[PDB]
């Protein structure tokens, strides 16, 4: 058949980006959140209630015979009916291990049935409330996705993803959701992704390291890896806005022969 | 007779049609069936009885929340819908044995009327229609029950919200398809503004029959533009026969390899299947090992990817079964398509900024709203030249009820006239039956 | 190393440019801002006196304002410094007056009535009968009734910013015309510049009429061209005196206020409905023609930017941020494009590569050419960004960098060659390429015009084809988005400045647009705005004579 | 059949050509000769290529003194036209047995391309001619001049001009009879767009060919706006019969009998002839004599003074030899009418209000244009449906060169396109013998 | 003729049942006086997130 090749490029970053978009690379595990935690977190449910639906399951549901649309396999919470909520990140500029395009990509190549929204100053993924939780407890947050100083979860009010890190190492954050504590060196979680404060703060563990950050981190920078030491990821772009360009001027072989 | 490659023909379910069909035996300026649904869109009008009857007896004329008090007529449009057809019948009625038909729908509760082929061969377009029904409404509404001389302009206003006023049809009862030419945004436009809540209604939200509808729809749209004229001509007829009909299965078979995967087991599969039919060669070998991809048949490789790019959104809009992942999943199918072989996205990125679109204006405040009300002719989604609006109506068909504005809330009129022929409910069944008749014609 | 944006960054940051971190939330919130303060004690007393009780501005709801340090904005090529609410569109005058003036104004050639009235009516035309019109014009214009006192006129102090003003391509006609009312092209360009314009001008006369601020503001822009049409007509039957019948006063009505009439703007279509003279209405080339930096610069790059200034304050601001989404607006979007030297400094590194490496114009417009230039441009803009925090920290929004470095490839790309498609070009690869780099790029849509650019940048399709001077708000992909427009007028600029063109589309606009007499200066729009960000600036349009002083 | 009406058509030189003919057999809806002029209206496509080389070689590119330096193209379209011609038909052809009519005008200055009616089948609106037209024409000149890729642009603008920004064809060299449906007064306001001018010059200065064109424009517009419909169907079909065709020979028998006489006069003779064929009588003697004056037939009625209409603006127009008259004959005719009889005016009122119109718009400083560019798609002159515009066309037929909007001014491109076609040349004529061929099968 | 012009209604039953049956989130008078509270801050022009 044919071997996928994901991007282009042999630096670090590439390789990255690579593994990032590879759904056959394993994510290496860093921290244990339990998925009470993760779920409070998120802000959306209390842990211990049932989940809310939006529309009744599809087996009491019925549909029209449709053969194109029922050779899909639905998601666990497709067919129970659950509502779709959203998980949210905010990924610094200062070597954050996903990067928002890198993040929306890896999700798109790796999850079934989500809708990713790429942006600047945030990225966010939406989902059904069960499937969203679980992937999200299982990928998102003890992964290498996740670094509590350099990524945070935030609903509203995204501001920090370029600007200066604290005397911490820590991104800036108005609402102030999460909070590093000195005399542990972890992370504490005081409010959900939103704004609204938790009853208990919730501990994601200690940040990343500098040192390894720069050897995970998938974005290109002058004190990092930059663009100019990987002339193949620039080359392969110019080749795709003179492919554009060419087939919006013509769009015959004759014209693709200068290419 | 110009284009030398063929297609196979496959219906909705998979099976095998026809071999070695022309490419131009499915082009909208030869199907016979593309030919009759545009001329019967522009004949077929939607009118309201039991929505002129509520709107009379409340004196609701004037559009939204607008009542007038003292202009109330109480009159049983609903009961007397058959006498009610039969005069319209008779005044839109050219000599006898023109194809004017006005059925009764829900009980009378609806009248989908048909204005003759003769009225339009001597109109410039196509808005002679909806206003010859009107006129026949006033008449046979005036004529059966007794209305005072005075009150013809309370029913007017019933029958049409505004005309005078807002060049629309906006607080009315009568409903078409097609748009009014005041709301066109480019010239040609006329068959892009057929919203997608409007196809999934009409289709009875079947995905496979929705996206032969969109797509025909939108490629004769493009040759209605000028678009597809000379040496674009062969780009947009693959775009067609390959994205909208699934000329060589190929919409299906990429459903069926990806049934639990994800979009970019689709690209993944998409490629394969370019590689193997020749379609796309490797130029050439990089340093870090990454395979620079080239276009063999530039149109053929654009026609697999729109392929690709409705089967991407099937599998990932079923798995979900929501219509709020369409935005994304037309960018993305795209974005890691273009970065895995080095190759043009489906409309040379023109589709990927419609999703670039789509997704600003389905997820924030600035206007838009759910996939369903987006279209051709909206400001958002004109972009792409048909190659977008098919995958939307495929996800909205996948649709399990979390949209609000749904073709229920939307297309309600529309939907439940338009349902009862069979050319417009199940366009894909009747376009490979065309394409058919004139296949030994080339 | 020197950097055009580094004083600005030392200026408005405490610690190093260079520096990777910082300290927040030690700022009191709202309160470190002189500007929010004056906002809240105003609000108070309007609150109290007008509002009776119906509280209007709380700043204690929402998001906790001023948790970070929020920076003050220089005005780039001008020594002054401004809060960002003082850019806001509303609070700044400057701004206003710049759309007032490009909205009240319509350009009428009168060559066609001249002829009509010599031939036609009987009536020579002379220059002391040129100049009696004038007279008339100017009285009638703002709310004169010539000789009829019974007649209802408005104020005269409520439009003293109305002017009906002349100019030539004649050389004698001109200088026998009195100069109490003329717009000397001579007096006013370089001769070479003078030259040039005069030829694309030819031998006939034009008569530039600006409304009084005030009707644009009560009504709408389809009001001005009406009020002109309507004032010409009356002049010119009082000023002419004709005996002859009513059909030839119809005639001459259309010869003189139908035939030769130049608008700002045209009318748009569909769900952006609106009349002429608006600013979704107003082509790139136009926008570049009203700007008149190439009467008093010879710098391509300076010229280039004061268009992409004009630019962003009309479309980014005005267009977009009000006309068409309304709010707070999108002042932080245009902003970026002329407050430090950021882009002053990434357009100079653009020119300086290209004349290094292809020269002035040393090329014809090649695929090759556009790829390296832009590649390079969009390069160094983002490294630019890396290795300077404080930097990334003032364009805290991906949308308010990729347009700045876009722009600063396009403008390069556009010294190269000399034409715009080829600039605008290498706005899309550097769009492209940025996102690549940084794995970002504006807002969530917003690129939909970047991915579908490329395509559409040399098509040749009915609804994709334009030259990016006869481009505008009203083009299909640049209908919605913020942080584009303003600076595809500066590239299609560039596209000019790199030749040493006196105009760009239209000449008789740069020529109406040298007036003296118009309130905003279009010679320095980055100067007025700075000037009205300082309250020191005199706008038209208000009503202060018919209103009570209490 | 439905009506019991019987005309007998006379020529433009007042011979009998037929007797009894059917009322229905002039109808739009059944005239052979409306519906092929209306299908050429709908396909016929005028190229300036003079102005296209004229544009391109001085950067003329933009609109009302719009220039853009740099941007010059040298080619020679003039002098190829022949070349450009064969390649814009071959890219516009659709099959062998087609239209695709592209004619050299004036020595290789001008084309005249007729669009195949099979790209129209499949359009919902009559915009595809000029958009296929400008497209073709686009290709052909960048591939027979070897155009650079980065000056498409400048082509498009010099063919084109402005459209993308300006919804419309403002700085272009490609023009067609018809407007843009976005801009139309009304909604089926497509076919009132053809000016006075246009019309006199189609028809080489003859009076009652441009009579008979103008009405047969407007009748047509009036049953495509759904105007004749029902009830009003008859009373257009008489004026289109009595007014354009000279039905009964009314308005050659008027003007003859005014000759040496005025607009009383013909007021007198149209109210003579009335009595006398039994369409008005007498209702009642007031006390003071004057006795009132009922129709027995009021569409007929509206019909005789339609036609007595158009004859006294002949008269008083060739009386004077100037077109200024036709707001005032309008005008003072109905009103003696009105008060001579008692009985209505020429369309109850809306002939005079048009005319007051005319008067307002041709006759002051507020006045804008001579009566030469009249046309139903104008907010002044749209409230006569059909019955103020064709008069105008005897009128500016009857001006002996005192007008500054002379035809030859305005409509110079317009006549040298279409006077090659008969049934555009001679109306009257051709649509008389269209008649005669459907008379036996009512 | 300014306040005609500065003058739209807005119908808010919709978007409480969105609120209700897609994010659900309750809608109560307290709930409508915050919401009041915060859009006569919001609407002159005044800063709520970002
Ligand atoms: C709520 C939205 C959704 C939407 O349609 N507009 C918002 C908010 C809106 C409001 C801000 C209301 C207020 O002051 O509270 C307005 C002013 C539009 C309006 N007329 O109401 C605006 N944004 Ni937005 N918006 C901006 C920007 C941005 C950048 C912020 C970069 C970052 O730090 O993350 C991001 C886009 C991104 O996805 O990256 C952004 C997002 C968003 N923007 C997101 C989410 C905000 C969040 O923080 O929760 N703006 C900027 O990049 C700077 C210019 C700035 C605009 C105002 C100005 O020019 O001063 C403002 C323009
Ligand atoms: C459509 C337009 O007419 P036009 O096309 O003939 O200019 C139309 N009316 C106009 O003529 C234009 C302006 C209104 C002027 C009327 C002033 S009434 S006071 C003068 C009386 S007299 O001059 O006739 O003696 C309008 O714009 O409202
Ligand atoms: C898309 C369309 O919105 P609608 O869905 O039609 O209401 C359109 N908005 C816009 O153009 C928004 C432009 C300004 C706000 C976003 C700037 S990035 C408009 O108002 O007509
Ligand atoms: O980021 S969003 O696209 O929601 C709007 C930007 S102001």
């Amino acid at each position: 058949a044919y071997t996928p090749q994901f991007y282009p490029g042999a630096t670090k970053v590439a390789e990255n980006r690579r593994n990032h978009l590879n759904p056959n690379y394993e994510l290496e595990k860093l921290r244990e959140i339990p998925d009470e935690d993760v779920v409070k977190i998120m802000g959306h449910r209390q842990p211990g209630e049932d989940y809310k639906t939006v529309h009744p399951p599809l087996e009491e549901m019925d549909f029209v015979e449709d053969y194109a649309r029922d050779l899909v396999e639905p998601l666990n919470g497709a067919k129970e009916g659950h509502r779709v909520r959203y998980i949210q990140f905010a990924d610094s500029m200062y070597f954050a291990p996903a990067q928002p395009y890198d993040r929306s990509r890896s999700y798109m190549s790796r999850l079934r049935g989500v809708d990713a929204g790429t942006l600047s100053g945030r990225q966010v993924v939406e989902c059904r409330e069960s499937d969203l939780e679980e992937f999200s407890k299982n990928i998102l947050m003890d992964t290498e996705l996740f670094d509590p100083a350099t990524s945070g979860m935030r609903g509203a009010t995204v501001h920090g993803h370029s600007l200066r890190l604290d005397e911490n190492g820590m991104m800036f954050d108005a609402l102030q959701r999460c909070v590093f504590d000195e005399k542990t060196g972890h992370v504490m979680y005081v409010k959900d992704q939103v704004g609204k404060p938790l009853d208990a703060p919730v501990d994601v563990g200690e940040p990343i390291p500098e040192a390894k950050l720069r050897e995970i981190t998938t974005i290109y920078r002058n004190d990092g890896v930059a663009m100019r030491a990987d002339p193949d990821v620039i080359e392969v772009v110019k080749r795709i806005h003179r492919a554009r360009t060419l087939g919006g001027y013509i769009p015959t072989n004759e014209t693709f022969k200068g290419l | 007779v110009k284009y030398e490659d063929k297609i196979s023909l496959y219906d909705a379910k998979g099976n095998l049609v026809a071999e070695n069909v022309p490419l131009e035996a499915i082009s909208p300026l030869y199907n016979p069936t593309i030919k009759s649904m545009v001329k019967n869109i522009k004949r077929t009008v939607a009118v309201n009885l039991a929505g002129i009857e509520g709107t009379l007896a409340a004196g609701k004329i004037g559009g939204k929340g607008c009542q007038v008090p003292g202009r109330t007529l109480d009159i049983s449009a609903v009961s007397n819908a058959q006498a009610i057809a039969d005069e319209v019948e008779k005044i839109l009625k050219v000599s006898e044995d023109d194809d004017t038909a006005v059925k009764i729908i829900n009980g009378g509760k609806q009248l989908a009327v048909q204005v003759p082929t003769a009225r339009l061969e001597v109109a410039a377009e196509y808005s002679v229609s909806m206003l010859s029904t009107a006129m026949a409404l006033k008449e046979a509404l005036i004529k059966t029950f007794n209305i005072d001389m005075f009150d013809g302009s309370t029913v007017h206003a019933a029958i049409v919200g505004n005309y005078p006023q807002v060049m629309d049809y906006a607080g009315g009862n009568i409903a078409s398809l097609l748009g009014a030419p005041s709301m066109m945004e480019g010239l040609g436009y006329a068959l892009r503004n057929i919203p997608v809540n409007h196809a999934v209604a009409t289709t009875k939200k079947n995905m496979m029959n929705a996206i032969a509808f969109s797509s025909v729809m939108e490629q004769t749209a493009t040759f209605e533009m000028g678009d597809a004229v000379g040496s674009f001509e062969r780009q947009h007829l693959l775009g067609l026969a390959y994205q909208g009909l699934n000329a060589d299965n190929l919409v299906i078979d990429f459903i069926k390899a990806n049934a639990k995967g994800t979009v970019g087991s689709v690209v993944e599969t998409v490629i394969d299947r370019a590689i193997a039919d020749g379609v796309i060669v490797v130029d050439k070998t990089m340093s870090s090992g990454f395979n620079m991809y080239k276009p063999a048949d530039v149109n053929k490789w654009n026609a697999y990817a729109a392929a690709g790019l409705v089967a991407a959104v099937a599998v990932s809009c079923g798995a979900a079964r929501a219509a709020q992942n369409v935005a994304s999943v037309i960018l993305y199918f795209n974005d890691i398509l273009e970065y895995e072989t080095g190759l043009p996205g489906v409309d040379y990125g023109r589709s990927m900024g419609t999703a670039v679109g789509f997704s600003f204006f389905s997820h924030s405040i600035y206007g838009g709203g759910g996939p369903g009300i987006f279209n051709g002719n909206h400001v958002v989604t004109r972009h792409s030249k048909g190659f977008a609006i098919p995958p939307v109506c495929a996800a909205m068909c996948a649709d399990a009820g979390t949209q609000m504005f749904s073709p229920e809330h939307t297309s309600g009129l529309v939907g439940s006239v338009y349902s009862a022929f069979d050319e417009f409910r199940e366009p894909m069944k009747y376009v490979i039956e065309g394409a058919l008749s004139i296949k030994d014609q080339f | 190393e020197k950097r055009l944006f580094l004083k600005a960054l030392k200026e408005k940051f405490e610690e190093d440019p260079k520096e990777k971190y910082t300290k927040f939330y030690t700022f009191g919130g709202w309160e470190q801002s002189a500007r929010k303060r004056e906002f809240v004690e105003a609000n108070e007393k309007i609150v109290s006196e007008k509002r009776q009780g119906i509280p209007l501005y709380n700043p204690d709801i929402g998001v906790p304002l001023g948790q970070r340090k929020l920076m003050p904005y220089k005005l780039s090529n001008t020594d002054d410094y401004c809060e960002g609410d003082d850019l806001h569109f509303l609070n700044n005058a400057a701004i206003q007056q710049l759309w007032d003036d490009i909205r009240r104004t319509v350009i009428v050639g009168m060559d066609t009535a001249h002829s009509v009235l010599e031939k036609r009516l009987g009536v020579e035309v002379t220059p002391e009968t040129i100049n009696e019109y004038m007279h008339t014009i100017n009285h009638s214009l703002p709310g004169g009734a010539v000789v009829q006192e019974h007649m209802v006129e408005v104020h005269p102090s409520l439009a003293w910013d109305c002017y009906a003003r002349i100019f030539t391509g004649d050389d004698e006609l001109a200088d026998e015309l009195d100069s109490r009312f003329l717009i000397d092209i001579n007096k006013l360009f370089p001769e070479e510049q003078a030259e040039t314009l005069k030829a694309a001008i030819g031998k006939k006369t034009y008569q530039v009429s600006r409304v009084p601020s005030l009707v644009g503001r009560v009504c709408d822009g389809g009001t001005i061209s009406r009020w002109s049409a309507m004032q010409i007509g009356m002049s010119f039957i009082t000023a002419y005196k004709l005996c002859a019948g009513e059909a030839a006063t119809a005639d001459f009505s259309y010869a003189s206020k139908h035939a030769d009439v130049i608008q700002m703007g045209n009318a748009l279509p569909g769900r952006r409905a609106r009349g002429p003279n608006e600013p979704g209405g107003i082509r790139f080339g136009i926008l570049s023609d009203v700007v008149q930096t190439t009467r008093v610069s010879e710098d391509p790059v300076e010229q280039s930017l004061e268009v992409v200034a004009t630019g962003a304050a009309l479309y980014d601001q005005i267009w977009l941020g009000a006309y068409m989404s309304g709010g707070i607006g999108f002042t932080q979007y245009a902003t970026a494009s002329y407050t430090d030297d950021i882009l002053d400094d990434f357009s100079y590194y653009a020119l300086d590569y290209v004349e290094k490496k292809y020269g002035r114009m040393g090329t014809k417009a090649t695929m090759d050419v556009v790829e390296d230039v832009a590649g390079e441009v969009t390069l160094y803009a983002l490294e630019q960004y890396d290795d300077y925090p404080a930097l990334l920290e003032d364009h805290f929004g991906g949308s308010q960098r990729a347009a700045v470095a876009a722009a600063a490839s396009g403008i390069g790309v556009c010294m190269a060659t000399g034409n715009s498609n080829a600039g605008v070009n290498g706005w899309y690869l550097s769009q492209i390429l940025h996102k690549e780099y940084h794995s970002r790029l504006g807002f969530y849509g917003y690129d939909l015009q970047d991915q579908c650019g490329a395509s559409n940048s040399l098509a040749i399709r009915n609804d994709e084809a334009a030259p990016l001077e006869l481009r505008g708000p009203n083009y299909p992909n640049y209908a919605m988005n913020v942080g584009h427009q303003g600076e595809y007028a500066g590239i299609a600029q560039a596209a000019h400045s790199a030749r040493g063109d006196a105009f760009a589309l239209n000449p008789l606009v740069k020529v109406a647009f040298a007036d003296p007499m118009l309130v905003f200066d279009f010679s320095k729009p980055r100067k007025e705005i700075a000037r009205g960000a300082l309250r020191e600036f005199e706008a038209a349009g208000e009503r202060d004579v018919i209103l009570p002083a209490k």
